[PDB]
């Protein structure tokens, strides 16, 4: 997990510039234009004659929106990468019938892996 | 609990003190603010009484031989537009104060759909189950010679109507004694009544009239978000539970107009039992069996429902039998978010307390049960026109439709280089249906389509403007008694 | 279409990174956090209660949500690529009267970016 | 504003790519997604008979869309720049009881700053 | 069976002690789930939408709520629930009686003959 992060830091060093600074409010006022398109076409169709029919993000969602900072980018990039390799080592486990031996399927994602960069690139 | 009378005089009273003063402020007399509310009260203090009130007791001759004299009679509530419309009915429970009330809801309801008629009422007090069916054309014609030789019926003085006991086959012989005696001479004799058969002059699209105007008047609100928010549904038909009381002539078009567009009829139940099955129930196996048998008792595909038809747990509940059917007894039982009146006060005023204190919509009569009413006027005006609606203009505009699609065809076959028949545009599935069954019966049920939408606008912004929440009655009110008074405050 | 495709390959190169590999999670996250936010708008509005009126995604913007790749990222660039630059080419085809010649419009245009950055250069 | 923009020019010619460039096709048709899906379900859910429910961006909305250019995130993101650091200010005046000195708010502001980066460097 | 005041609070401190509510029903419905159900989040569905159906971590019940396989019952409603007629379809062993006289004396034979603990109302609902 840490590890992960540190690919991540490593990258904001090399952007010069954290995660979401220039995008931030540009995908807060995208967000809070969707739901007020869904409400002006709501009141257009169902309040024609008074009354208004309020669409506000949940209480998940605007604690998104109010609290977005960099470090929501970096652990939902993290969860994305445990998940994604999850999944690869499950392939792995029922591929050799390694059952519960998952180490046994990392060892084998990870050097497949690496043979594939050596061998791609070629030795002469 | 209290006649109807007592009823339409409270719903007077409570919406003319609410309109008051802003018919003082529109009021643009030359007097000052002081006698103009002497005239607003004046005016109204006209309104409220019913005009004219004839007592008839005329004389008929039994097949047996034996003579009888029958009691009958007509008022006329308000003159402020000709002719005076209003049904006539052929019960024993007819009094004079029960037509005078009947009277003056008819001059209220006329202004609620824009219909340019006088509130007028009739009865004769017979049970038709006593009387062969030449003993009641006896009856009939003679009410009809009265009625004319004392002003109380004419295409430009009073337009009677059906109701309870009545139907099309008395309206033939009023239509038909008028035209052939005092108004021999007229040309526009045969609008003298309406709701006749088609051969005698009759307007398409009548005996669904009234049916289609509940649903149109559910529709209006049934798709109206505040409305709806203030009750515990979202809006639609779609999966909407109601329940119809009274399997007669608009309980049976309001089924069948809800279960169309999407609701399920989950009860149905009349004066001798009554059915439910909340899996639905299919309006024409219902009306196929109604006919067969004369009762709903016994349906194959529902079960019996041994309790109160009007405390079924429902959506929307359709009062469409008796009169005073939600009382101060049921109605703290009643199940139902909305209530549409197919039927003439079917609700108690202290019913309607507590109907709006339990956040329940009650759809008013005078503006729902107006269906029947609003193509009773486009009926007198067909009569007066000496033609069906759409005789001379279907072909025209069936011609130039077809004309449209043809020209967006060739422009674009031509645009491209293509040749004809490359890029046809032919007309929709609907559209398709609605083009080759067009009759009299498709404008005025879209006729009636848009003064109902036009109306519950008129509804919805008084009773928005007045701060009435679900009170749709009082803005109703309102609504009439505004427009009456505005014919005769300009007119002096 | 690979020449513009092989520009991001060079950028990828650059970033040391996939593209999406920061943001596919944060995206979906919200593109399930808009729709939950209108059912739940609704529901509250019309006392609802639970999944009483579910919002799902369609059919196609599941399959875009379901199997985000970069692949995905670089095709929709390249799709932007190759739709404004259709525009550009129909422009001055229709300013300079080239009417079909587009290979004449498409070098009209390539000479004028090549030339402003001559000039405008010193 | 000049300066945080100038910020943001430095950091393109860096990334060698405008900003947008690969993503505005992808938002753009991401966004369509979101509001058919809010139709397909409200459809489904309120039935056919009722008509359809379209539900489409309003007049701002259109516009953003249609005229998504580098100048919308740059904008976009200096006026997050503006808002977050207008928010250091009334904070360092309020706990520092400035009232509208928000001149000795800034500079305090950007003191501490400079301090914390030349403290921890060591 | 009833969730008003007494099935409330005896599913509250029920659970407290380790004990696991399975189903909950009255005169509107009944909801289920195998693996337990939190009396606060019912306590707060039931205050806000004034009824229980539509529960999110409990699946519907169509079945009847006396007859639900599980160790207790607790029947806090109303007069006579369990009957001769369905008295041999209860599966709990334990009957709580929290209301007064829910059991009528023909299924306190059957739940006699059939070893089935019913504690009486005189005592549980005092
Ligand atoms: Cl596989
Ligand atoms: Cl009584
Ligand atoms: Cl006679
Ligand atoms: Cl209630
Ligand atoms: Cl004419
Ligand atoms: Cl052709
Ligand atoms: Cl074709
Ligand atoms: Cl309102
Ligand atoms: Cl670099
Ligand atoms: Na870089
Ligand atoms: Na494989
Ligand atoms: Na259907
Ligand atoms: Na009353
Ligand atoms: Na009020
Ligand atoms: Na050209
Ligand atoms: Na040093």
């Amino acid at each position: 997990g840490g590890v992960t992060v540190s690919y991540f830091e490593w990258l904001k060093n090399l952007n010069h510039v954290s995660y979401g600074r220039l995008t931030f409010k540009y995908e807060r006022d995208s967000n809070y234009h969707l739901l007020l398109s869904v409400q002006e076409s709501l009141e257009r169709k169902f309040g024609k004659h008074g009354g208004t029919i309020p669409i506000v993000p949940t209480a998940e969602f605007q604690d998104s929106i109010s609290g977005a900072s960099e470090k929501d980018i970096v652990h939902s990039a993290l969860a994305y990468t445990m998940e994604r390799s999850a999944r690869q080592i499950m392939h792995t486990a029922m591929k050799y019938n390694l059952g519960l031996d998952l180490r046994t399927a990392a060892y084998v994602n990870a050097i497949e892996k690496v043979f594939k960069v050596y061998s791609e690139a070629g030795v002469t | 609990d209290p006649n109807f009378f007592k009823m339409v005089e409270g719903f007077f009273d409570r919406g003319a003190s609410i309109v008051e003063d802003k018919l003082v402020k529109d009021l643009r007399t030359q007097e000052s603010e002081e006698q103009k509310r002497n005239r607003v009260r004046g005016i109204l203090r006209i309104i409220k009484p019913c005009n004219h009130v004839l007592s008839l007791s005329f004389p008929i001759r039994r097949d047996d031989g034996s003579w009888e004299v029958i009691e009958g009679y007509r008022a006329q509530h308000s003159q402020h537009r000709t002719p005076c419309k209003g049904g006539i009915r052929y019960s024993t429970d007819v009094s004079v104060d029960e037509v005078k009330a009947l009277a003056s809801l008819m001059t209220y309801k006329c202004a609620v759909v824009d219909v340019p008629f006088g509130g007028a009422k009739a009865g004769v007090k017979i049970n038709p189950k006593n009387y062969t069916e030449n003993e009641l054309e006896k009856i009939t014609r003679r009410f009809t010679m009265e009625l004319a030789k004392k002003g109380f019926i004419g295409p430009g003085v009073d337009v009677p109507a059906p109701d309870m006991n009545t139907g099309e086959r008395e309206m033939s012989w009023i239509a038909d004694t008028y035209a052939s005696t005092i108004g021999h001479y007229d040309i526009n004799a045969h609008a003298c009544v309406t709701g006749k058969p088609i051969s005698q002059g009759g307007i398409h699209g009548r005996i669904s009239a009234t049916g289609r105007g509940v649903f149109h008047g559910i529709e209006n609100f049934i798709n109206e978000a505040s409305y709806m928010s203030i009750l515990g549904m979202t809006p639609g038909f779609r999966d909407k539970t109601f329940v119809v009381q009274g399997f007669g002539n608009v309980g049976l078009h309001s089924m069948r107009y809800l279960h169309r567009f999407g609701a399920k009829c989950i009860a149905v139940g009349e004066s001798d039992g009554s059915i439910w099955n909340p899996d639905g129930i299919d309006p024409k196996e219902l009306e196929d069996f109604k006919l067969q048998h004369g009762s709903i008792l016994g349906f194959p595909k529902a079960k019996p429902y041994e309790g109160s038809i009007l405390e079924v747990d429902c959506d929307i509940l359709i009062p469409a039998a008796t009169e005073k059917q939600l009382t101060k007894s049921n109605a703290p039982r009643v199940k139902a978010k909305i209530i549409a009146e197919g039927a003439n006060g079917p609700t108690t005023p202290e019913a309607d307390k507590i109907f709006l204190e339990r956040n329940i919509l009650v759809i008013p009569d005078l503006y729902l049960n107006a269906g029947g009413v609003t193509v009773s006027y486009f009926e007198w005006l067909k009569n007066l026109n000496h033609v069906s609606y759409g005789r001379l203009t279907f072909k025209y505009e069936r011609d130039s439709n077809y004309h449209l699609l043809l020209s967006v065809q060739e422009s674009l076959e031509r645009k491209f280089g293509k040749h004809g028949g490359t890029i046809p545009i032919v007309p929709t599935a609907e559209f398709q249906d609605s083009i080759s069954g067009a009759s009299e019966k498709d404008i005025v049920h879209s006729a009636l389509a848009y003064t109902m939408e036009r109306s519950a606008r008129q509804i919805m912004h008084t009773a928005m403007k007045y701060n009435l929440g679900l009170d749709l009655r009082t803005a109703a009110y309102v609504n009439a008694i505004e427009k009456v008074f505005k014919v005769y405050s300009e007119a002096g």
